Order: structure tokens, then C-alpha cells, then sequence
């Protein structure tokens, strides 16, 4: 069971890029130095993974992608995974594949408002997940 | 490139529409068939043949006023698809509009948005029409925000909203309508413009010189005004201002975004001779209290943002001059968190004149787009209209039976509460 | 050699560049084509200054054009001249920037300013030996601010033992053109502090005064403005394409006007200004010239040089003109406005003279002057900033696009501190 | 050179065959007496004289359907003894269709063939229209497939079948007729290119604004895709594709030949203006499941393969970029054990129009043959549907009457269950 | 001397062919009948390289045009330039291979391949000193991948002292356009790696994006990707045919690109390309050339030589140019791109200079890269293949004419085994 959840004009609600740079590396043990890096689509299966037990075939995600391909591969992954929790929310793939800054920034903002809503408190080691 | 999408919604809206596509047409040269015997195509997408279509969607949940539409003159000028109509109205019921009848059409409309905006290389975003006390003015358009916020987001919605006047309605409901609009649209839309169906009545008597003034009228001024915001898109200017600026200049709090809309100079034949119609002139009638859209009084509130949109033959001296005297006059003030209050846009086309039209044909006008604390006035009396009548539960038994809940009324309400004393909050100035 | 490099950042930015462009083709005698109709050897030795040469006959001007919107880029295009740029030289978004300096500097900014240094780095890769980048914007606005600002950042970077020199359109005192400009400026202006090496403010309301006042128009247009502007900007590089008496540079300019790093915001001002029929009633001499330099109306800042006092003053001299003569008015406007001066630099005029003179002229100046009194703009900018600051007015509009108070706050205090920094040196005995 | 055999069995395949012959004689410039005042070829033969005949076969088991061919517009057109009937029909039994009845014919049928094929230098393979629910297009079908297998084999066999809808019958026996024929066929044909009547009504009536489409519309439809198919043979193009090559892009298991078809755009005068329609529109416009010819939902399915054949204006970089955009989209999910799931064609000829068409003339169209696992949905259903009466013997004593035993219902069911099983295994995903 | 047989095989071999040899003969002046109405004797002098000459004044390709379907064939004969060839040389089937390798190798191929020979011997023993064969094709389908490798096979076999090259179109990485394509990719480089000396890869995505890039191209047709390709076609064997002042040839670029025998995989490019408009502002200079070729976007195979290093590039160029200039900007190149180049193969770029010049052009170039990145590309293949054949998918097409799953395992192993050595020269110190 999952809910959907929009962000245009707020205010005294939005992370800065380096608090959101530091959630993501925290919660994920991960060493991104630009939010861009989110585009290879491997930390939103990873996040999916922790969110919602089972739900994505993590063996298939790359998480050393290197390659638009690649990147896009994830993305399939993670489309099937909303796909499956009935979010509703569009992902702009084309967009968010060519490592721009806005469109990630937007769609990360989105997805720790979809996070917050929908976390349980588990425990969750990653680098499992990783291999 | 710069693309805009235009969204009517219910009979205000698509009357409106009719006036603004009708004078768009006129100022690119492009006839009621779509032919034209480069610019206008931010408005008109272009077919392999010589022919152009509004970037447009028209609707209505009933078919009356948009069959007017396919029937009428510009016939030719939309294509099928982009005017929508349903079966029954929502019969003046915000329920109706947003969920019993408007959730059997929400789909299709956002299909053809979908649609349009795939067409577009470099989409700015929305300009919406509709009114606050229809069904659908407030139901259905509350809905369509939801669903356009979630889709697309960041891109910049713009709101003409045909506000209820204090003195006189159409209809008795108007205040349940308005409410809940307000409420559910609030957090979705970027920047409203307020206009006000008596204060443009006044203008047309006052000013034009008209003894009848007919809803066409109405409209008519209403277009102006668009063509001023959106002039800046389709022509070439000395000092430019694109859609996106506007909720930059003019919205100093997420929730304060309701500015008001003033054209100058409304004139006739008689009138526009015997005078010169300098800036200063224009610029002066337009901070005057007269000559506002909006039945309300900026001598008991201050400004928080003007933004002054200048067309035609106009020189940026002179405007800056204009704006310097009338920064020094007694009767604007100004909140005190606020010394730059004037965002300036300079347009070189002068305002084009419909064929059989009210106004006289002049070299410069001018639309300034203000916000005042004055406007918290309108939101007050609103709120006690709908206290009047909910304190005896009057006409909500329509609204529970179309599934609304009656919790629902009570969380608008104190919804509303709470943007009156944000506002109030504003008006005060700093302390230290 | 000593090639510059053109940048051209937003609205004001690229129409001032478009004027610019005009009068340096004028001067080297180019057409709209890109072909060389002038009359002397002296007009084409220097052109690699501006120009690069193509094949056929042709000189394309070593400019960049840059700005988030496609508007100004097209009547650019279409404009007289528009023919001349280097069609791959428009770098141009599709978003805009909604005059929001978050968005030309860290969101629609940042996803074309990769696109416009690699334009940058092989025109710098063109030349010999690359003197560096002049770069015209507005701090106002979202583009020209938050991108030119950006720019400057990742170009000084790259580039760092080349000069950095900007021309600055500030925000005036008497009227705004924009709701948040003390915000844009605020954020222009700490980056300008530590990237450029020099800056020449100016500032609309001066250039009005000047076309009412001095020129006698009625009636002037953003042109008009702008081609002032541009005589100021033609007459600093003078020295550079031309020969003369006693040569002058960029660096030399630099080097002569800023005593200290962070001091380097100058106060343009040229010379002869006349009407039509009030030029006939003067004679064109040197201390007529030097007298229109010296006076506070002529200043293209609003800000009062009798306010302050003088750090340093350049003055460079174009047309044929006796060196004993511009020494002796150099010399007596020090003696008899001693008051005016920094007492502790002794000789702080730098002269400069160029025998080409401008067209249509016998001679011509232009004045830079380096003076305390423009710490007034920047208290104005700290006041504007603080009054809507304290009340986070507009702040939401920053904040969405991921920035923090903090560096509001920062930028706040940097501006503070150059103002105390000039306060110091007026005071200093 | 590369000749193609067309067979129209029953009275759906006779029908469409008609529809199919006389837009090949517009195409090619063949009047309906066999007259033109070199690419025709593949689908006509030549005579000593200027006139050219089809290379075609129509059989039916009663006369009254060839009989409109033989005493019709097109009576010329083709040579008697390739319009072969016999007396009595099969009368919606499989039984009678493929022994009672259709043992008499079947000989004459495979003759006639056999003298076609003689006179191809490079016969290609055979195009087989016929339907599942008939006794003629079902038994007759699959006897004929088990002769053409036995006496040629490896050529290429391709059939276009008018399979039964969910909620629209015409017989009571249909899933019977369904059942069985695709039972006895399945290990003979390489390829069955499914198309629901359903699904075309539907297009009809909410893309080209038809009220009442009759099935002479939808064969029209139908002979579209025909041509989209053929297209590649009858004319020069940029990037071809023969029909060898469809068996080998779309089929990835023997079992698994139903791909689906499905054109674009399908539009009246009204709307074919209004719209410029981009390769990349169309493109979009094929997957999406509202135009789809068979009443199935690929967002509940996987795609195997997607094969493309554009036809007229169309430029290859544009289809790239369509198709790139479209893998990208989250309502487009392909098997895991498919990376690369689109074959293109493109060819220069634009769909030629019918003088009295429903459909209007337009500068490029596309035909989409996909298979997808949600096709699955309609065998279960059918599977339902025989159960729900074979649980009863209802009808069965019929089937058994004309000489079929009731062992072979339970046999062509397991099969049939099998054919379930396979397609749910292939949806899953790899492991590891 | 130096003859060099010409091999076309399926519809891109084919219409890659055509385009070719439209060329080649607007270089030597020869017209659609065969007949010489060029204006130079060198245009003539060897002449002999590409053409026979027939009786009565007439040159005719020395080329074989292969397909199992008659169409393609067809339309070339009916095309500008279709009347040229010679009638014996067009060898077609009736059949068609179905997008299937194993049709192309096996079945449909086998049947036809002893028609082709004959005619291919028969073309060897007119020239006097035969120097090789070049082969154009796709990988993707079944006639140029299947049957071409089969015809690399024989001809090989038959004449194994001779150079075979090809110039082969491969898989895409964005979109596939066959669906068995990573199949017919796969069996078709396990024979290239064994059986040619050079293979030029050319990969659609990549032209598509130098026709809507570089050359502004909103709306390319398969014809320009075409003319492309054969423009580079023309500048590998431009030294051959006529005089210069370094002079290159066929084996001599074998010799200087491959180390190593199985790494013989480049990756073209050529310059210059512009717009219409855009070509006046920009001069034909050598160091421009330069630039042009040695970035990715140039780069006509769809792998970034950023990912990996430049074991050995190859330069050609023609026209009348400064060869001191040359080895400046070569030298330029690997010094200040260290990083990229291989650093056991010193000085690992080889010029050639031929004097005359492209129709057209003033100084044109070829590029010739031998990058370890292009390991990506077929890294992708074996992915691709990987995922159909673990399910078997298709595989019942390809068993069906007699193959066994031993040879598509061998085929996997052989092009991983080839990526490996690929990554252990990139790694090596
Ligand atoms: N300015 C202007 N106002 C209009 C026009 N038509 C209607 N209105 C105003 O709009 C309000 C009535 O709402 P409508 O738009 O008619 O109602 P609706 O949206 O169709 O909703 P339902 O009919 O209840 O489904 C009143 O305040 C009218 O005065 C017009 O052409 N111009
Ligand atoms: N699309 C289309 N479907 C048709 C047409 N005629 C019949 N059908 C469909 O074909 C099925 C009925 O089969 P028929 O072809 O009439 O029967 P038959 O093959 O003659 O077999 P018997 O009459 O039982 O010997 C139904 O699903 C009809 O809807 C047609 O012209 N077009
Ligand atoms: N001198 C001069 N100033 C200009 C011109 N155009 C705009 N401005 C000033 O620049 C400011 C607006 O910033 P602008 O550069 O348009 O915004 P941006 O495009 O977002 O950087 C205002 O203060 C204008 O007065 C011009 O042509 N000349
Ligand atoms: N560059 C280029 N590529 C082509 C051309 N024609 C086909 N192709 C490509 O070749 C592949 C199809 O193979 P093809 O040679 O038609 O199949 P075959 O005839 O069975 O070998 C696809 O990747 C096409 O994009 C052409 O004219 N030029
Ligand atoms: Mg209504
Ligand atoms: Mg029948």
C-alpha cells in the first residue's frame, strides 16, 4: 500500500542540496558529491528496496552503471516497482537520464516527501542489497 | 518556442475565451478559418497547409455554450478535440463540479492537455479561465489543478478568476462555491488574477460612456488585459517579462498570490480626442481607486507589489519618471518590508482594436497587475456570508448528498481564517 | 596578440553587447557582412583584438552570447549587424530564469553552462596569446546575474592569470525595475568581489540625467544608452588597437586603479557630450574635455563623487592633443580639489593618449574613476536587502530551488564588510 | 518476381477479400475489367493481352458469397476457376468443415493451387484470410494449412483471422469452432495476425466519427494493414522488409505466432486537418491501447516484439527518435529476455485512399504488429467459454453426428491449456 | 597496379555501394555510361585501381553486387549511375535470407556462393597486381552478415596473401532495428576476427547525430548517411590513386593501426563538415582539420574514445597543406591529451598527405582510430545475447537450418575473450 504526494508552492519544507546529499549518503551508505549521480536510477531501487520489502528485482539493477542505457535499464526497473505500489506520479526518464541538475533536484524532492510518508523506521542494511 | 497553454473552463470562462482568441486572431492576421494571408506561434500550433490552431482547450459539462462555439464564426478556427462538453452542468455545485460529474471527464480533458503540450518545444505553462461561484468555475478547475500540479508541477499556472462582486450575485450559493475553490485550489496554483464583474461595469458606464454595458463588453476588457500579460511572448519588446517573472515579482508569501488586474486608458472616439494620453497620465489613472477592476478600496490597504506592463509607443524614461511621483504621493503606501515595489515591462506593439469595439484606438496603454492587503477585505466579507448561512446548515444538504462531507465546510472555513490573518500579519509593519 | 574575449549575459547584457559590437565594426571599418570597406592600414593591424579572420575575407567578432530565453538572441539575429556573430557563438536555453538569481546560477543556469565554456575554451584556444574576458550584464535580473556570475566563477578558474573585467548594470536609486533586484544584486556581488579584477558600474538613472540634461533629448531610447555605454567601453581598449603617444592596457589600467584586491568598482565617465545646436557655441580643447571628466552630473553611477574622495583616476585621451597640456589639467584639478583625494596616494591620476580619435570627433576622453562615494550604492543595495530579508519576503522562491539562508546571510555580511573596508580608506589619514 | 498467394476462405475471408483486391487495382492502376492504360506483378498475373489477374484463390462451401464476386464490379477481375464453391456450407460446424463437407472440395482447392504456384519463378508463400468461428473458417482453414504443410512446408504461411470478441458473438458455437481450429492449425501455420470486429466498431465510431460502421468499413480497415504488409513487395522503399522476415522478428517460440495489428492514423476530413501528424504522433498513437484491434489491455501484458512499418513521407532519423522515446515510457514494458524488441520498415508509397473511403488521404501512415503476453487474457476466456458448455455436451452431439469424437474436444483442450501455461511462463523474468 | 576488388553484399551493402561508386566516379570524371569527360590526366592515371576499361572508351566498376532478394538490385539498376556497372557482376538470388544469419551462411547462401566466386576470380585474374578486396555491409541482417562472412571466408582462402577490409554497418545501442540483431552481430565478428585484416565500424545513432549536430541536417535521409560513409570510403584509398608528398596505401594503414592481429576494429571519422550557412564564418585551416576529427561527437562509431586510449590513429590527408603544420598539430594532439593515448606505443599517430584535394574543397581529412573503447560496443552485443540465448529465444529459427548451440556458445566466448584482450592492452603499463 502506497500514497501519492505533489510539491509546487511551499515554504519551510524543502532540504538543501547538501542535507539532501547528506539524507541520501546516510541512509544509503553512499559518497555522492553531486545530486546529479542520483540519475543512474541504482539509489531510487535502492530506496524502493528499503521503503517496501521485496517489490524490485535488485539482482538485474546496475549500481556501477556507467552508460545512458544503463541508466535507463534502472529506470525500467524502478517504473515496474511503481507500477507495482500504485504510485501515480510520472517519472520524466528522458529527463532525469541526461544528469540534469533541475529535473534531479525536483524529482529527489518529490521522492523524500513520498519517503517521509511512507517509512516505517526498519532497519535497513544496503550494502546487502549491493551484494 | 515559448509556448502557453490556454484552459476555459465553464461559461465564463468560455466566453471569455471566445473574446481572447477572437482578438488574438486580429492581432497576428490570422482569419476564423486558421489561414493567415513568426511570433504567434507561442498561441497557434501550424499544419502542413497554410493553417493555424490555438493552443487552446474549451470546457464546459454542459454542450450549450461551447455548441455556440461549433456552430459560430470561428467554427473552423479549433479543431474538434479540443472542445470538450459533458451531459449535464454541475447546477452550481462545487461537489458536482469536483467529484459526481467532473471525474467522468477529468481523464479526457488531461488526455488532450497531454496532447497539446507534447507539441510543444519549450512549454512556459497554463493560463486558466474560469469563475469562482459556478459549479464548475470552482469544482471542476479545483480538480484540474490537482491533477495538472501532480503531472507537470514546476511549470508556472496561471489563474483569471471572475470574483464575486459584494453588492451583486448571480446566484446564492456563490459564497459556498467560492470558499471551497479557493481552499482546494490554494497550495496548486502559483498566482491569481482577480476581476470583478462590477467594478468593469462601472468603468464601461464612467469611462466608455456606455448606458448597457453587455457581458461581451466585459470580456472584451477582460482580453485586453491578456493580450498586455502575454504581449511580451508574441511581439518584440525594449524590456521584456515572460510568464515565469511574474510570480517572482509579485508573490511575496506561498499563499498571498492573489494580485488585481487595471487597464489604462478605457476610452471612446468622443474622449480620445480632446486629450494627449501621456505615461504619467496613464500611469496616474491607473494607481487612482476608479479605475480598478476590483471592488475595493488600496486608500485602507498598502502595496506589496506593483508590476506595470507598457505598450506601444512608449519611452523608458518617461515611465520611470512616472513611477518616481507616484512612489512620492500621499495615497500609496507601501508595506514596510518592501522599498523595491515596481517590477516594469515595456512592450513596443501598441493595443490592437477589435472591429465594432468600445474602446477608441490609442498609441500607449498600460496594465498594471498590483497586491494589495486591501483585497483581505473581499476575502472578509466572503467569510461572512458563508458563516450566515452555514450557522443554519442552508443549502448543504445539496452538497453531502453529491458526496461531499459537512467536516469538509468547517476545514475551508478555518482554512480561510487562517489566509485573513496571514494577511493581517503582513499589514503590519516592522518592529526595531 | 593581447586577444579579448566578449561575453554577453541576458537581456541587457546582449543588447548592450549588440550596440558595442556595432561601434567596434564602425571604428575597424567592418559592414554587417563581415568585410572590411575602410580606408587606412591603421583600422585592420589591431583587429585580431576583436575579431577572428575567416575565409574569404571576413572578421566574426570573438563574442559569446548567452541567455536562458530565445527572444533577445532572435532580434539580436534579426537586428542590423545580427548577420556578423558566429552562429555556434549563441548559447540560448529555453526555460528562462524568471528573474530569479537561484536559477542562473545553480538550476537552468548550471544545465547550459557546460554547453557555453566549451564555446568559451576553443575561442581562448584561437588565440596567440589571450589577454582576457570582458563580460556585460546586469546584476538585477536572474540571467546576466546568477549565470554571468557563474561564468565568471568557472572562466577565472580555468583561466586564472588572465584579467577578469565586467560591466555592470546596477540597480538605481530612485526607482526599482524589479520586485527582488536587491536580492540579485546582493548574490552578484559577493562573486564579483572575489572573481573579477575589475568592475565598471553602471547605472540607468545617471544615463537618463545625462541624455536630458548634457545631451538635450527629450525623448531618449534604451539605444541611446546603450551607445554611451558602448563609447565608454570602446574607449578603455583604445590603447590596446591603436597606436599612440603613451600606451595603456588593460592591466596597466588595472594596476594604476586598485590599491587593494577587493577595491575594484570604478565610475565610467565620457567625454564631449553636446546637443546639436548647443556644439557649435564651444571649442573642443583639452581642459573643456577635462572640466566635462571631472564633474559629479557626468558620473555614469548614481552615487555623488563630492561625498567621498578619490582613490585613484584614470583618464584616457583619444585624438592628437599636446601631453604638456593634459599634464598640466591632470595637475591643477588635483591642486584646486585637494579636498577630493585621498591624501595618502600621492599623484593618483593616470594619463593615457591614443592618437586615433573616435569618428566624427577631433577628440574625446573617457574617465574611470575609483572613489569612495560608491559604498553609498552599496549601503542602499544592504538596507533594500536587510528590510526584506528580516521578513523572508520572496525567500521561497530561492529557497525551492535548494538554496539556504546561510548564504543569503553570508553574502549579506560580505557586502557589510566591503563597505567598512571603503569607510576605512575614506577616513585614513 | 517475389510472388505472393492470397486464399479467402468463408464469408469473412471472401468479404475481406474483396475489400483487399479492389484497393490493390486503385493502387496498381487496374480497372476492375483487369486493364491498365512492373511491381503489380507479385500479386498479378499477365496475359498474352494487356490484362491482369489475381493470384487468388476464394473458396466458400456454399455459393451465395462468390456469387456477388462472380455476377459483381469485379467479375472480370478474376478467372472462373479461381472461385470455387460447393453446395452446402459448413453451418458453424468445425466437423463438417474439416471432413464432412470440406474432404470434397479440398482436392479441387489444393489443384488450383498447385497451377498458381507453377507460374511464380519465386513464390514467397501464402496469405490465408479467413475466421475462427465459422465451420468453413475454422475446419475447412485447418485442413487446408495440414495440405499446404505436407505438399510445400517451408514456404511461409501467414493467416489473418477475424477472432471472436469478449462481449460481441455472432454464433453460440463459436468457442467450439475457436478451440478446435486453433488446435489443429497451431503446429502448421507460421504466423496468425489476430483482429477483433470489437475493437474495429469501436475505432470506427471514436476516431473516424462513424454512427453506424458497417462490415464493409471494417474490411476496408482491414485491407489497410494488408497493404501496409505488402507494401514493401508491391513498391521500392528506403528500408524493406518480405515477408520471411515477420515469422523471424515476431515469433520467439514455435507456439507463441499470434502477434497483434494495429494502424495509425485512422482519421475523417474533419480531423485530418486541424493536425499535422508527425511520425512521432502516429508512433505514440500505435501503442496506446485505445487504437488497438483486438479488445486486450497490453498494460496488463509484456511485449515480445514490436515490428514498425512506416509508408510515405517518413524520414528514418524521425522513427529512431520516436521509438527511443517510447521505450523510455513507463506504460511500455517489454520481456526481460528481449533487449532489442523493435524491427522497422519504411517505404516511400503513401496508403493510396478508396474513392467513398471512410478513411482520409494522409502524407504518412504505420502499421504496428506486436506480440504481447496479454493476449493470453483472450485464450483463458475462450478456455472459459468451452468449458462452461463441454461441462454439459451442450452442442457436442452435432460435432460427433459429422464424424468427430468427443476424445478430440478433451485432447484440443489440454492443448489449449498448455498453450495458457506456455505464454504465463514466458512472462515471468529470468532469474539470476 | 594495385587493383582492388570492390564487394557488395544485402540492402545496406548494396546502398552504401551505390553511393560509392557515385563518388568515385565524379572524382575521375566519369559519367553514368562509363565514358571519361573529366578535364586532368590525373584523374586517368590510375584510373585502373576501381575500373576496367571495356572497348570503345568506357570504364566499368570493378565491382560485385551480392543479394539473396532481387529488389535492392532492381532499384540500383534503375538508379543514376545503375547502367554503369557490368550486367554479369549483379549475382542475386530468388529467396531472400529472412533476417537470419544461418539462411545468409548456410542455406540461401550456400546456394549462391559458388555463383559469386567464380565472378570474384574471374575480376582477380584481369588485374595485374591484385591489391585486396573491400567489403561493404551490415552485421545486423542475414545476407550481409551471413553470406558476406561466408564470402570473407572463401576469398580469403583463396587469396590469403591479399588485404580484406570491410566497411561494416553495426548495431545501435540506443535502438536495435532487428530484433535478432545481437544474434547476427555475434556469429558475424567471430568470422571478422579470424578472417579480415581491417574493419571499419560505421554505426547509425552516430551519423544520425553528425547529419542533426554537425551538419544541421533537420531532416536526413538514409542518402546522406550514405554520401558520409563514402566520403570516408574514398579517403582510405586516396594516396593510392593519386600523387602526393607522404604517400599511403592499404597495407601501410593495416601496419600502423594493428599491433596486434585480432585488434583490427576502427573507428572512422572525417572532416571538415558544416552547415551551408555556417561554413563562411569559419576558415579551412589545417589545426581546425585537426580539431574537428579528434573529438567523440566526429567519431562515426557510437563509443566515446574518452571511456578508453587510442592505441594507434591514422590521418590522412588531402589537398595542399604545409606538412610542417601537420606534424605540429599531430604532435599537439598526443602531448596535451596524454591521458588518452596508450603510453607503450610511442608516437602512435601515422600522417599520410595526398595533394588532391575532394571535390569541392580546398583540404579535406580522414580519420582512422584504434580505441579500446569500442570494447563497449561489443560488450553490449554479448549482453544482448546473452539475455535471448539463456532463454533459447529465437533460437528454433537458426536450429532450424541446421545449426547447433556449440557454435553459438563458441561465438560468445570468442567476442568476451576478444573484449578481454582489448581491456588488458588498456590496463597494460
Ligand atoms: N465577466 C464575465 N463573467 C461571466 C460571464 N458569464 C458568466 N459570468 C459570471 O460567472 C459566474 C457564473 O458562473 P458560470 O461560469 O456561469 O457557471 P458554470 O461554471 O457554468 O458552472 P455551472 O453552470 O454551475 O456548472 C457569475 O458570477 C457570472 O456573472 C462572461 O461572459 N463574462
Ligand atoms: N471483419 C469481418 N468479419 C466478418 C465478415 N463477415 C463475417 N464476419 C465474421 O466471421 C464470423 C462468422 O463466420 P463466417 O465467415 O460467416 O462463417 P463461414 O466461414 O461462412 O462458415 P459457415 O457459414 O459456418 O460454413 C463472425 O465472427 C463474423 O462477425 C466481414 O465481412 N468482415
Ligand atoms: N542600459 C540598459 N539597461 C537595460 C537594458 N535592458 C534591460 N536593462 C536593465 O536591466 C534590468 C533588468 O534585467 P535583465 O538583464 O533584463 O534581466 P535578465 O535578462 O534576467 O538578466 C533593469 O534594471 C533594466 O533597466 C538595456 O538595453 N540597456
Ligand atoms: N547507413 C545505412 N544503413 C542501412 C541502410 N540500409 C539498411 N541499413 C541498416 O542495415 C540494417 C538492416 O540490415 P540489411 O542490410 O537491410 O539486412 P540484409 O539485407 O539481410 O543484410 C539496419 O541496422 C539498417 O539501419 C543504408 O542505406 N545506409
Ligand atoms: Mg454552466
Ligand atoms: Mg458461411
Amino acid at each position: 500500500m502506497a500514497v501519492n504526494v505533489y510539491s509546487t508552492s511551499v515554504t519551510s519544507e524543502n532540504l538543501s542540496r547538501h542535507d539532501m546529499l547528506a539524507w541520501v549518503n546516510d541512509s544509503l551508505h553512499l559518497n555522492y558529491t553531486k545530486i546529479e549521480q542520483l540519475c543512474s536510477g541504482a539509489a531510487y531501487c535502492q530506496f524502493m528496496d528499503m521503503l517496501f520489502p521485496g517489490c524490485v528485482h535488485l539482482r538485474k539493477v546496475k549500481f556501477q552503471a556507467k552508460l545512458e542505457h544503463e541508466y535507463i535499464h534502472n529506470f525500467k526497473v524502478l517504473q515496474a516497482a511503481f507500477k507495482k505500489m500504485g504510485v501515480d506520479k510520472i517519472i520524466p526518464v528522458e529527463k532525469l537520464v541526461k544528469g540534469k541538475f533541475q529535473d534531479n533536484f525536483e524529482f529527489i524532492q518529490w521522492f523524500k516527501k513520498f519517503f517521509d510518508a511512507n517509512y516505517d523506521g526498519k532497519d535497513y542494511n544496503p550494502l546487502l542489497a549491493r551484494q | 518556442m515559448r509556448e502557453c497553454i490556454s484552459i476555459h473552463v465553464g461559461q465564463a470562462g468560455v466566453q471569455i475565451g471566445n473574446a481572447c482568441w477572437e482578438l488574438y486572431c486580429l492581432e497576428h492576421g490570422i482569419q476564423p478559418d486558421g489561414q493567415m494571408p513568426d511570433s504567434f506561434n507561442t498561441f497557434f500550433s501550424e499544419t502542413g497547409a497554410g493553417k493555424h490552431v490555438p493552443r487552446a482547450v474549451f470546457v464546459d459539462l454542459e454542450p450549450t455554450v461551447i455548441d455556440e462555439v461549433r456552430t459560430g464564426t470561428y467554427r473552423q478556427l479549433f479543431h474538434p478535440e479540443q472542445l470538450i462538453t459533458g451531459k449535464e452542468d454541475a447546477a452550481n455545485n462545487y461537489a458536482r463540479g469536483h467529484y459526481t460529474i467532473g471525474k467522468e471527464i477529468i481523464d479526457l480533458v488531461l488526455d488532450r492537455i497531454r496532447k497539446l503540450a507534447d507539441q510543444c518545444t519549450g512549454l512556459q505553462g497554463f493560463l486558466v479561465f474560469h469563475s469562482f461561484g459556478g459549479g464548475t468555475g470552482s469544482g471542476f478547475t479545483s480538480l484540474l489543478m490537482e491533477r495538472l500540479s501532480v503531472d507537470y508541477g514546476k511549470k508556472s499556472k496561471l489563474e483569471f478568476s471572475i470574483y464575486p462582486a459584494p453588492q451583486v450575485s448571480t446566484a446564492v450559493v456563490e459564497p459556498y462555491n467560492s470558499i471551497l475553490t479557493t481552499h482546494t485550489t490554494l497550495e496548486h496554483s502559483d498566482c491569481a488574477f482577480m476581476v470583478d464583474n462590477e467594478a468593469i461595469y462601472d468603468i464601461c458606464r464612467r469611462n466608455l460612456d456606455i448606458e448597457r454595458p453587455t457581458y461581451t463588453n466585459l470580456n472584451r476588457l477582460i482580453s485586453q488585459i491578456v493580450s498586455s500579460i502575454t504581449a511580451s511572448l508574441r511581439f518584440d519588446g525594449a524590456l521584456n517579462v515572460d510568464l515565469t517573472e511574474f510570480q517572482t515579482n509579485l508573490v511575496p508569501y506561498p499563499r498571498i498570490h492573489f494580485p488585481l488586474a487595471t487597464y489604462a486608458p478605457v476610452i471612446s472616439a468622443e474622449k480620445a480626442y480632446h486629450e494627449q494620453l501621456s505615461v504619467a497620465e496613464i500611469t496616474n489613472a491607473c494607481f487612482e481607486p476608479a479605475n480598478q477592476m476590483v471592488k475595493c478600496d488600496p486608500r485602507h490597504g498598502k502595496y506589496m507589489a506593483c508590476c506595470l506592463l507598457y505598450r506601444g509607443d512608449v519611452v523608458p524614461k518617461d515611465v520611470n519618471a512616472a513611477i518616481a511621483t507616484i512612489k512620492t504621493k500621499r495615497s500609496i503606501q507601501f508595506v514596510d518590508w518592501c522599498p523595491t515595489g515596481f517590477k516594469v515591462g515595456i512592450n513596443y506593439q501598441p493595443p490592437t482594436v477589435v472591429p465594432g469595439g468600445d474602446l477608441a484606438k490609442v498609441q500607449r496603454a498600460v496594465c498594471m497587475l498590483s497586491n494589495t492587503t486591501a483585497i483581505a477585505e473581499a476575502w472578509a466579507r466572503l467569510d461572512h456570508k458563508f458563516d450566515l448561512m452555514y450557522a443554519k446548515r442552508a443549502f448543504v444538504h445539496w452538497y453531502v448528498g453529491e458526496g461531499m462531507e459537512e467536516g469538509e465546510f468547517s476545514e475551508a472555513r478555518e482554512d480561510m481564517a487562517a489566509l485573513e490573518k496571514d494577511y493581517e500579519e503582513v499589514g503590519v509593519d516592522s518592529v526595531e | 596578440m593581447r586577444e579579448i574575449v566578449h561575453i554577453q549575459a541576458g537581456q541587457c547584457g546582449n543588447q548592450i553587447g549588440a550596440k558595442f559590437w556595432e561601434v567596434i565594426s564602425d571604428e575597424h571599418g567592418i559592414d554587417p557582412t563581415g568585410s572590411y570597406h575602410g580606408d587606412s592600414d591603421l583600422q585592420l593591424e589591431r583587429i585580431n583584438v576583436y575579431y577572428n579572420e575567416a575565409a574569404g575575407n571576413k572578421y566574426v567578432p570573438r563574442a559569446i552570447l548567452v541567455d536562458l530565453e530565445p527572444g533577445t538572441m532572435d532580434s539580436v539575429r534579426s537586428g542590423p549587424f545580427g548577420q556578423i556573430f558566429r552562429p555556434d557563438n549563441f548559447v540560448f536555453g529555453q526555460s528562462g530564469a524568471g528573474n530569479n538569481w537561484a536559477k542562473g546560477h545553480y538550476t537552468e543556469g548550471a544545465e547550459l553552462v557546460d554547453s557555453v565554456l566549451d564555446v568559451v575554451r576553443k575561442e581562448s584556444e584561437s588565440c596567440d596569446c589571450l589577454q582576457g574576458f570582458q563580460l556585460t550584464h546586469s546584476l538585477g535580473g536572474g540571467t546576466g546575474s546568477g549565470m554571468g556570475t557563474l561564468l565568471i566563477s568557472k572562466i577565472r578558474e580555468e583561466y586564472p592569470d588572465r584579467i577578469m573585467n565586467t560591466f555592470s548594470v546596477v540597480p538605481s536609486p530612485k526607482v526599482s525595475d524589479t520586485v527582488v533586484e536587491p536580492y540579485n544584486a546582493t548574490l552578484s556581488v559577493h562573486q564579483l568581489v572575489e572573481n573579477t579584477d575589475e568592475t565598471y558600474c553602471i547605472d540607468n538613472e545617471a544615463l537618463y540625467d545625462i541624455c536630458f540634461r548634457t545631451l538635450k533629448l527629450t525623448t531618449p531610447t534604451y539605444g541611446d544608452l546603450n551607445h554611451l555605454v558602448s563609447a565608454t567601453m570602446s574607449g578603455v581598449t583604445t590603447c590596446l588597437r591603436f597606436p599612440g603617444q603613451l600606451n595603456a592596457d588593460l592591466r596597466k589600467l588595472a594596476v594604476n586603479m586598485v590599491p587593494f584586491p577587493r577595491l575594484h568598482f570604478f565610475m565610467p565617465g565620457f567625454a564631449p557630450l553636446t546637443s546639436r545646436g548647443s556644439q557649435q557655441y564651444r571649442a573642443l580643447t583639452v581642459p573643456e574635455l577635462t572640466q566635462q571628466m571631472f564633474d559629479a552630473k557626468n558620473m555614469m553611477a548614481a552615487c555623488d563623487p563630492r561625498h567621498g574622495r578619490y582613490l585613484t583616476v584614470a583618464a584616457v585621451f583619444r585624438g592628437r592633443m599636446s601631453m604638456k597640456e593634459v599634464d598640466e589639467q591632470m595637475l591643477n584639478v588635483q591642486n584646486k580639489n585637494s579636498s577630493y583625494f585621498v591624501e595618502w596616494i600621492p599623484n593618483n591620476v593616470k594619463t593615457a593618449v591614443c592618437d586615433i580619435p573616435p569618428r566624427g570627433l577631433k577628440m574625446s576622453a573617457t574617465f574611470i574613476g575609483n572613489s569612495t562615494a560608491i559604498q553609498e550604492l552599496f549601503k542602499r543595495i544592504s538596507e533594500q536587502f536587510t528590510a526584506m530579508f528580516r521578513r523572508k519576503a520572496f525567500l521561497h522562491w530561492y529557497t525551492g530551488e535548494g538554496m539556504d539562508e546561510m548564504e543569503f546571510t553570508e553574502a549579506e555580511s560580505n557586502m557589510n564588510d566591503l563597505v567598512s573596508e571603503y569607510q576605512q580608506y575614506q577616513d585614513a589619514t
